[PDB]
């Protein structure tokens, strides 16, 4: 496919590609551009819907500007918005085949007369001479801004399988701000293609039908808030992970007619149509093309597969019900400056976005609206709840839904579409269109009439927490007395849970003034730690259902169990369904269960007994499909409550890092405008600040993670106690029923013997094996998601993960951690390997390697870290830069000195930590690793896997440097593998793991830590004498090899076959003399390792060792390995002595 | 795993498709295809 970009909105008429047409019957008309074959877009604000509604008449949480889209210059930026979003939805190879797919999916024909088809989708010129083909028209917004759709040509023709013309109102300028990340509109843009999918295919399902969504716990009542079947179908998110079960245990006729109705049509095509010359080949082709593809490919299309396909961030729990949980905020794209066909330029985090103008207009009318009073009725506190736009029915759909006994149940979603055969279709002229009167319903604007209801509470609800949290006022006290921030009539305090921060405020409050930049650097760091403290701690507590991660501020946070001592104690003492309101929700579902058919009384035995076996399959299945039934309503009943306290927490975390940052910048300020510190140390401040500031980002997103979890946790074990036992109590009644009736009917049966009777009745009984689903698994990887894999892989502390290898041609050097590090590496640096991977060989006079990144500037408050493998080829003693980031003196820098390492950390007040390591520099490899954790205040470092080094850096303040880390070790030249950084501090642990596992991958390594290999001049030594090198000496007519309490002698391994360099673990080895005639190694009688010249008599020893020591190999022979003798010192192959004797080096 | 020993071929990001050759030479290729067809026998087992 091609986008046609080449459209402005003052392009000339062509009457084929760019025209202006009328939408349905109504006199408005509008200008429309071809962009790819029967897909147009219309600049243009929706004419269907008036500009100007009454105000009651406005949708909640609706942005309205009737002078949007309004201008030349704003329908030219639509314009050119929404073909760049095609261009980079047609980019992607599923993204064009959908975009193929909806240019072919054209409406039936309908046969005015038999014989005689005219066209559905048809758009009529201003004079009506020209008619333009066209499957699908995109428009601007109706009068609602942000309200994206699509919206059918005519309803009974899209309903019954012909399909109709598709209507889209799209907003591609404003985007929301989910968690972390800004939603592409291209996700957007694609539901509403696949629901104008489901317009032109014409399975559109009834309006009433629509599956469960929510329940309101919000109110008092019972109510639950259902679905559309068709935004279910293809929203995607955790929801449809509810429904989209094998077995199904949702079905209803309209999955059974949509398939009969789309075969009718593609046989009408097929028979009357595909025969027919009365119509244009193109009509031919493209009917051809839109049945090439069945039903059930447009019903598994879902936003999920997209997001998975295009790599995009989207929500996905309730993420059709936001506007109850998500009241969103508005930004500006730029398509020109914030967008291009990869999406958001640089990311969908990492790009900035500005504010839209329209945040204020917002319209907020509330579902709810909750007044705290106290005993004397007065108004304390009022706040509003908004709703979701779901139809809420005041019937229990679990109670009424009868699962199907009898149903029948059997790759990519649109695998069956070419692209190159839909493209090679020559469009349809205007001389042969012949269009039907009654294509169009008459469009109706349809208005949503909320609905507002008050409740007056003496007990504060979690919105009334997450309300007085937030303030205008830039003077804010940090409060913990929730009714009195209320009471505050001065309107001064804001209310936190921070007790640390709050009680380090405190502690400074009679503290003297912040003159200079030092105590600037002080205050800020003892913030940020205090904050991280109060936000990201956590508790292990076990529950009746395991190892929970308690997040303790939460009851301080939403007003969860305030009542007790403790959040955690009122939770172990209350369990897990007491963080919810309403707690018995889960209802039998109304099932029946077919008894066995008297027809089968006169049937013989093996027949009886299979009809048996059916029923008996058929019963699992219905059982299975009963716990999908409690699954689903377990979710939208209790999960959804627990999802509520997620989203309420997030938003509680999140304005508690804005009131941080308020304090920040309040304070940075002032002393900015009020001090007499040096202009630079100004800049350098701002600098500084900025950086503690993404770091506090950082650690809010970890809290946010933390209560994620937890609250996950806490839901799944709510299913595990509360639910599960309620499905085995049915279920066991369900059991007990149907094995009375099958043994009844046994015993009923005449043709059947007793003994046979016996045998029935024994082999068709239920118990607690057939209905005992239960999955922790499956409960924990509902949650699992594109979106989670992406975020994770985004926010990876891995900052810098160095990767070199050797291509044909050059070699390639970089970072592969996906951040946007640079590298500039002198192109003289070869690449040998190292321990598991290639290593940079660095000369150490004219070899530099440039490392940029934004956190390589450090500062004040961020914790890092800094890993590779070092093998050192000098002997210099002078002090030589090997790597670090040194801007201004200011930063951290490891260099050369004696036979060691010495690592230096300088701030820019001159305090300096600087530490000396010793025997590093050895020809050999070492694991180097430095964790420098300013939660803590720890510096650690490793050498190889000891802990050489643990100082504290409490004295050291901001760091900041340049954004360059250079690797030059200087007058040393020297194997760099490995090099990594991380934005976290690093453990022990971790620096174990890493070792032992780069160590770790079957190969065998001499002294050196390198690589030992076949056919090289190697010599041996024992662990305990490696000091003492293996001496051949004559005795006995034979030479034998010993150590000395003499010849040193030169040992080779062997390989059978030639095509082996490197020796890896367990394999096959023959030791090698060099004498004046190479000699081989042999196992005498007495177990004494005698020299032999025979080629063939030598036997093949094994090499192997431990993973818990990096190099110390073992020679093993038939089990009995070789060890040094008694004083007598030779080897022996015997093991009646100490473990130590088995081991060896090579060197 | 073991040499010597015949395997068929399954790849973890698309199990629907196996492993085939188009043409045996210098231009040939290998390639993906599918559907991976389903063995079944009723109300006991069904897989690809």
């Amino acid at each position: 496919m091609k986008i046609n970009n080449n459209f402005n909105i003052d392009s000339l008429i062509d009457n084929r590609d760019v025209a202006i047409v009328r939408g349905r019957k109504t006199d408005t008309f509008f200008k429309v551009f071809q962009v790819a074959p029967n897909i147009w877009v219309a600049p243009e604000r929706y004419y269907g819907e008036s500009l100007n509604i009454n105000e009651d008449q406005k949708s909640d949480g609706g942005i309205y500007d009737s002078n949007f889209l309004l201008t030349n210059d704003e329908k030219d930026e639509f314009l050119q918005a929404t073909v760049k979003i095609l261009q980079r939805i047609n980019n992607n190879v599923i993204g064009a085949k959908l975009l193929s797919l909806i240019s072919t999916a054209i409406p039936f024909p309908y046969e005015y007369k038999p014989g005689d088809y005219r066209q559905t989708n048809y758009l009529v010129s201003k004079d009506n001479q020209h008619y333009y083909t066209a499957n699908l028209v995109i428009f601007g917004p109706g009068t609602n801004i942000v309200e994206n759709n699509a919206v059918y040509y005519k309803k009974e023709d899209s309903e019954n399988g012909m399909g109709t013309m598709s209507e889209i109102w799209f907003q591609p300028f404003l985007t929301y701000k989910y968690d972390q990340f800004y939603v592409d509109p291209a996700l957007e843009l694609i539901k509403c293609l696949i629901k104008s999918l489901y317009y032109l295919y014409g399975i559109k399902p009834s309006d009433d039908l629509s599956i469960p969504y929510r329940l309101r716990s919000e109110f008092n009542s019972l109510e639950y808030s259902e679905l559309d079947m068709v935004d279910f179908l293809i929203s995607g998110g955790t929801d449809y992970k509810l429904l989209n079960t094998n077995p199904y245990w949702f079905t209803d006729n309209y999955f059974i007619n949509a398939p009969k109705n789309f075969e009718k049509y593609k046989n009408d095509y097929e028979t009357k149509i595909k025969n027919n010359n009365d119509i244009a080949n193109s009509i031919k082709l493209y009917l051809e093309q839109k049945f090439k593809t069945n039903v059930q490919d447009i019903w598994e299309l879902n936003l999920s597969y997209f997001s998975t396909e295009f790599e995009i961030m989207m929500p996905e729990i309730f993420n059709n019900a936001l506007n109850h949980y998500h009241r969103k905020e508005y930004y500006v794209i730029d398509y020109f400056k914030n967008y291009n066909i990869n999406g958001f330029i640089n990311g969908q985090i990492k790009t900035i976005l500005l504010l839209s103008k329209y945040n204020k207009n917002i319209i907020n009318k509330p579902e709810l609206i909750v007044n705290l009073i106290n005993e004397n009725n007065s108004v304390l506190m009022k706040s509003n709840i908004y709703g979701d736009g779901l139809k809420g029915t005041i019937g229990n759909f679990y109670a009424v839904y009868k699962i199907p006994y009898n149903i029948g149940d059997e790759d990519s979603c649109l695998d069956n579409v070419d692209i190159k055969e839909i493209d090679n279709i020559p469009p349809i002229n205007d001389a042969d269109i012949y269009p039907y009167r009654k294509n169009c319903d008459p469009f109706t604007p349809v208005y949503n009439i909320t609905e507002t209801k008050e409740i007056n509470t003496t007990i504060p609800f979690p919105v009334n927490y997450l309300q007085a949290q937030v303030t205008n006022s830039n003077d804010i006290n940090l409060s913990s007395d929730f009714l009195k921030v209320i009471s505050s009539k001065d309107r001064s305090l804001v209310y936190s849970f921070l007790d640390n921060t709050i009680d380090y405020l405190d502690s400074i409050k009679y503290d003297g003034p912040i003159d200079t930049d030092k105590k600037y650097y002080l205050w800020l760091k003892e913030i940020f730690r205090n904050y991280s403290f109060d936000m990201t701690e956590t508790q292990e507590v076990n529950t009746l259902c395991g190892f929970n991660k308690v997040v303790p501020w939460l009851g301080k946070a939403l007003n969860i169990l305030n009542t007790g001592n403790s959040f955690i104690e009122e939770f172990k003492t209350l369990g897990p369904i007491s963080l919810i309101n309403k707690k018995e929700n889960i209802t039998m579902p109304k099932i029946e269960i077919d008894e066995i058919p008297n027809s089968m009384l006169n049937l013989s035995f093996k027949d009886l007994s299979e009809n048996l076996f059916n029923i008996f399959s058929k019963n699992n299945s219905y059982f299975e499909k009963i716990y999908y039934d409690f699954l689903d309503q377990w979710w939208t009943q209790y999960y959804s409550q627990y999802f509520d306290l997620i989203c309420m927490a997030k938003r509680s975390v999140l304005a508690q890092e804005s009131l941080i940052k308020k304090i920040i910048q309040k304070k940075l300020s002032y002393l900015i405008g009020n001090s007499n510190i040096s202009s630079d140390n100004l800049a350098l401040m701002n600098l500084t600040t900025t950086n503690t500031l993404r770091d506090i980002s950082n650690e809010s997103q970890i809290a946010m993670n933390n209560v994620n979890n937890f609250l996950n946790n806490v839901a799944i074990c709510v299913f595990q106690t509360n639910i599960y036992p309620k499905f085995i109590s049915f279920m066991e009644q369900c059991i007990n029923n149907i094995n009375k009736n099958t043994r009844e009917f046994i015993q009923k049966c005449t043709n059947i013997t007793e003994n046979e009777k016996l045998q029935l009745i024994n082999q068709n009984i239920f118990s607690s094996l057939d209905f005992d689903f239960l999955n922790i698994e499956n409960l924990k990887s509902l949650f699992n998601s594109e979106t989670g894999l992406l975020i994770k892989e985004e926010t990876s502390p891995y900052e810098l993960v160095l990767y070199a290898f050797q291509e044909p041609g050059n070699n390639a050097i970089g970072d592969a951690s996906g951040k946007n590090t640079s590298i500039e590496y002198s192109k003289d640096i070869g690449l040998v390997y190292g321990i598991n991977s290639d290593a940079l060989y660095l000369n150490g006079s004219n070899q530099s390697i440039s490392f940029s990144n934004d956190f390589f500037e450090n500062g004040l408050t961020n914790s890092f870290s800094i890993y590779f493998w070092l093998r050192n080829l000098g002997k210099d003693t002078i002090k030589s830069k090997l790597i670090g980031s040194k801007e201004d003196n200011c930063g951290w820098e490891i260099y050369f000195q004696d036979t060691g390492l010495v690592f230096n950390m300088i701030d820019s007040n001159g305090n300096e930590k600087n530490i000396y390591l010793s025997d590093v520099s050895n020809n050999s490899w070492h694991y180097i690793t430095i964790s420098v954790d300013r939660l803590k205040e720890q510096l650690l470092i490793f050498i190889d896997d000891n802990l050489v080094a643990n100082e504290s850096i409490k004295e050291i303040l901001n760091i900041y440097s340049s954004n360059i880390i250079s690797l030059l070790s200087e007058n040393n030249p020297s194997y760099i593998e490995g090099l990594t950084i991380l934005n976290k501090p690093t453990t022990s642990q971790e620096v174990l793991s890493n070792y032992f596992k780069v160590l770790n991958n079957s190969y065998i390594r001499d002294s050196s830590e390198e690589r030992l290999e076949y056919n090289k001049t190697y010599q041996l030594y024992n662990y305990v004498f490696s000091e003492n090198p293996i001496y051949e000496i004559k005795q006995n007519n034979n030479i034998y090899l010993t150590i000395n309490n003499l010849q040193v002698s030169k040992f080779k391994l062997l390989s059978i076959n030639p095509n082996k360099q490197y020796v890896q673990k367990l394999d096959e080895v023959i030791i090698s003399v060099l004498d004046n005639m190479e000699k081989y190694i042999d196992i005498s009688e007495d177990n004494r390792l005698q020299l032999i010249d025979n080629k063939n008599n030598a036997k093949k020893m094994i090499i192997s060792n431990d993973i818990f020591i990096s190099n110390c190999l073992t020679l093993s022979y038939n089990g009995k390995y070789i060890c040094l003798s008694m004083k007598d010192n030779w080897m022996i192959c015997n093991n009646d002595m100490s473990k130590y004797l088995y081991l060896w080096s090579f060197k | 795993l073991q040499y010597d020993k015949p395997y068929y071929m399954l790849n973890l990001y698309d199990p629907n498709k196996y492993v085939d050759v188009n043409n045996v030479g210098i231009r040939g290729y290998m390639y993906l295809k599918g559907p991976r067809g389903s063995v079944m026998t009723t109300n006991i087992y069904l897989n690809s």
